[PDB]
């Protein structure tokens, strides 16, 4: 009900929690209906591509986790999505 | 899926490989018994290219 | 036979090889022998005459009694 | 509510989240929507077999995704897998860049003719674009755009 | 909620499809696998005959380098993985040796190996990742380039070998220098010393994949009785929560219409 | 209700539909209890062949999406199942 | 009922009925249980960070779990198999033998002190007890009785 | 409702396409029909006997369709090659032709007394008719009409 009335939604995860996240904000499941129009023009031009960067070093992480070999570009990417995380 | 996490870090992955062969091939394509040779000669050496950015 | 499977696996009068010596012919009985061969066409003479030829990359021809074994490589 | 409303419609445009998840946009899912008049008769057979063909291989790859989350992809035949890389871009290039989300993407949108939207449709599931990477086909227009983008790929 | 539990119930039967026919195909595999090791056999039985007897007369000192020199370590490993811990005893095998012995190089074969030693300490001279079970001419690759090693101390082979279809026993084998059985002479011996090396590898190469369909058999074997356990025990939980909706939309209605 | 009442049902799936098999219906489900005394002579003589070797397709397709080592037999059987479906 | 508790509560202590049937007694959901004083500018940061390496430990290992019941422990990484080890580990050195149970379980029961916890718990986290077997941390008070008992086997 | 029900039920008789679609007339499910009466105290240690004997049988049998699917019937040992030709035997003995439906098959249907059951069955898993060939159970009444439709 809530949900589908306010301009987006913070959802905090227990997993995330304990896991040390914290605060413990799920990117991919969070959203804000108003977007890069809430930021300072600042904020905006570090932040515009943030999100996206870490929903694909969370996909490319779990990859990784099966040992294979990895190319230089791939260490890179999960070496900058830890730092960022 | 039951393992939805395996199932996109593998999906992704060899999405990824495949990309990146297709970087490799613009490598030897940059780089071009001859032809056959140099094919050979430049799918190896794309491929060590591609691994080493800086 | 190769590293693969049995090549030749049957009765035959006498085979041609060539050694790293010289040619070979091993006929029936002929003494006990060890001997590495040169990449090119091995003669085979089976049973009742018939003769066939295949060509080899080469490897170790070994003599015994009755049998001839022809231990092939594949390069 | 949703259930009662199905049957007063002539055509039905269902979004997912399990798309939208993927930043696939818009996130309608190609395998729950559908239109009365999508009929040979009414839209030629090009235009239907397309579809059909569209729909097709993407029921095949999500067919095939229980598999593969657990072998992973190395475990399926060369024709196999072809089917999973164009089920990829085909999913890919359904995604598109709406003028109304410019102040979301940063970038322009795109308005693609039928005509163009079914050239290319069938292109890439006859295995014309076999060659192109996948993220050629993310968040474009027309066809034009995939090959494009895999030349500004490239450098 | 249910709606979790109906979808996380197909995924596990379908899962379990798989695991129950992958058991079919590597059952199949370790057939094949073992009637070419049938041929592997007596090739290899016949070069050890022949080995044995130049080692008998080989002048003295001095011989030659690959029958006495006066560690590299080889480790055989699959690629794809749901072989249960069939990678993982071998690769126990090479970490304990190699902590016995020094206190190296390693020769990778397989993805499954080279990715956990890496992973530790990777001290790799060369790697192989071989495509198709494949032959004899890839066994001589691997035996040239570490012939080509030892060429310019000693080099030894780790492998999984048979002994049923539930168990395989990892093993290590030196390969050079060579080992005795207990025209000219030395000619023979010059071409059939690294030649020898060859088939050791090939024979250790068939026996490591017939051990890992082996093992594989008995993983997805497990695999699929641990589906069908978990199979249960959901449908256990989804029909509790079936019967508890119906229950509790049941009291809202009912309660709803005795208040009118 | 319905299902009791019948004397058969004709069972659709939309992944069925989207597959390529149209009319969708699941072979394996639906059934007709008047079955056999319902139809012609001619169509008796082959239905129940063709509804048993799809069945026997349908219990190895997990086949079809592998294969590798199969023999003869069993690949016979996918060639088939695949043009009678 | 319960669920309108948690509103009332400065601390919560949940037991789990899964982890009871694996032994592990008190059967205390390491991941389900909070406390508003667990802050660093009140138990100070060596408290709070060893009690946050646990827990996300714990987590890891809870969410591999499900992998691990169909394949099993060979499929995971190298690393994750690390994970999975320190944290079986950790999961019996949260038991502990009561003394008001000793009636049952026969086991003369301990008091740990707060200090020799973190201590304990920070040093297995660490990887100190990697060559120590898991049965040596099921059912003991201190680190140091997981040492002796690693003795007397 | 199926709950309420068991609480009632002293048997089942189950009744399945598999068993049908090899020709076992009735298509009785051996194993998955059970009794609360199977027991020794009450059919007599004789009865109960038997029938977890051939209950058994039916189980290695059912334990061994994937050793035999897979690699073929010429892998098991002496032992249990020997336990599915005398279960394959076991699941003919239980077919049956019946009266009613004397206008479908054209044979006479059959009775078999209970003494006369218990008693073939453990004849058949004791191997005393080893000797004979499987269609030699199949569909027919006391074990004598065994011995009878083989000389034919």
């Amino acid at each position: 009900n809530v949900i589908s009335i306010t301009d987006g939604q913070i959802f905090l995860e227990t997993e995330l929690f304990f896991q040390g996240i914290r605060p413990a904000v799920n990117t991919g499941l969070s959203v804000s209906r108003v977007g890069s129009a809430a930021q300072t023009k600042a904020m905006k031009s570090v932040a515009g591509p943030v999100k996206l960067e870490l929903a694909q070093y969370r996909e490319m992480a779990a990859f990784a986790q099966f040992g294979s070999d990895l190319d230089a570009a791939t260490q890179k990417l999960l070496n900058r999505g830890a730092r960022l995380t | 899926t039951t393992f939805d996490d395996r199932e996109r870090a593998h999906e992704a992955k060899f999405a990824h490989d495949a990309e990146l062969n297709f970087k490799a091939e613009a490598r030897r394509n940059r780089l071009l018994e001859t032809i056959r040779a140099k094919m050979v000669e430049l799918r190896a050496t794309a491929r060590e290219q591609i691994i080493s950015e800086i | 036979v190769s590293p693969e499977r049995n090549l030749v696996s049957v009765p035959v009068r006498e085979v041609r090889l060539p050694g790293a010596d010289g040619d070979l012919t091993a006929m029936p009985g002929h003494a006990p022998a060890i001997v590495n061969l040169r990449p090119g066409l091995v003669t085979v003479v089976a049973g009742d005459g018939s003769e066939t030829e295949f060509a080899v990359t080469g490897g170790f021809a070994e003599i015994n009694n009755e049998s001839v074994t022809l231990l092939a490589e594949r390069g | 509510a949703p259930a009662t409303t199905f049957a007063h419609l002539d055509a039905t445009t269902v979004l997912s989240r399990a798309i939208s998840e993927l930043g696939i946009y818009p996130a309608v899912d190609p395998l729950d929507s559908n239109s009365r008049i999508l009929d040979p008769a009414v839209v030629g057979e090009e235009h239907y077999q397309v579809a059909r063909d569209v729909q097709g291989i993407l029921q095949k790859y999500k067919s095939l995704q229980d598999i593969i989350a657990i072998l992973g992809m190395d475990e399926l035949s060369e024709e196999d897998k072809l089917t999973v890389a164009r089920a990829r871009k085909i999913q890919r290039f359904l995604s598109q860049p709406f003028d109304v989300a410019k102040v979301f993407t940063g970038s322009d949108g795109v308005q693609v003719p039928l005509e163009d939207t079914i050239k290319s449709f069938k292109a890439v599931v006859a295995g014309e674009y076999d060659h192109l990477p996948e993220a050629a086909f993310y968040m474009v227009g027309g066809i034009e755009d995939v090959k494009a983008k895999a030349q500004r790929l490239a450098a | 909620s249910l709606k979790d539990l109906k979808n996380r119930i197909g995924s596990v039967k379908n899962t379990r499809k798989i695991t129950k026919a992958m058991q079919m195909v590597a059952a199949a595999k370790l057939r094949r696998a073992q009637e070419a090791a049938e041929a592997a056999r007596p090739y290899a039985d016949r070069m050890a005959a022949v080995m044995a007897g130049l080692t008998a007369a080989a002048a003295g000192m001095a011989p030659r380098l690959l029958a006495g020199t006066g560690h590299l370590l080889v480790v055989m490993t699959s690629e794809r993985g749901l072989a249960g811990g069939f990678n993982s005893s071998i690769v126990k095998l090479a970490r304990l040796r190699l902590q016995e012995l020094q206190a190296v190089s390693i020769l990778t074969v397989g993805k499954k190996g080279r990715e956990q030693l890496k992973r530790e300490y990777g001290d790799l001279f060369v790697n192989h990742v071989d495509l198709s079970r494949i032959g004899y001419d890839n066994a001589r690759a691997i035996a040239d380039e570490i012939l080509d090693r030892f060429d310019n101390d000693v080099a030894t082979l780790f492998y999984n070998r048979f002994e049923s279809v539930i168990s395989q026993v990892p093993t290590a084998r030196q390969v050079i220098p060579a080992v005795i059985e207990e025209p000219d002479e030395n000619a023979i011996l010059n071409d059939l010393l690294p030649r020898s090396v060859a088939t050791q590898v090939f024979a250790a190469l068939l026996e490591n994949a017939a051990s890992e369909q082996g093992a594989r058999m008995t993983a997805m074997d497990n695999a699929t009785r641990n589906a069908g356990d978990m199979i249960d025990r959901l449908t256990t939980v989804y029909n509790r929560s079936r019967q508890a909706a119906i229950t509790k939309e049941l009291i809202e209605i009912i309660s709803g219409a005795e208040a009118l």
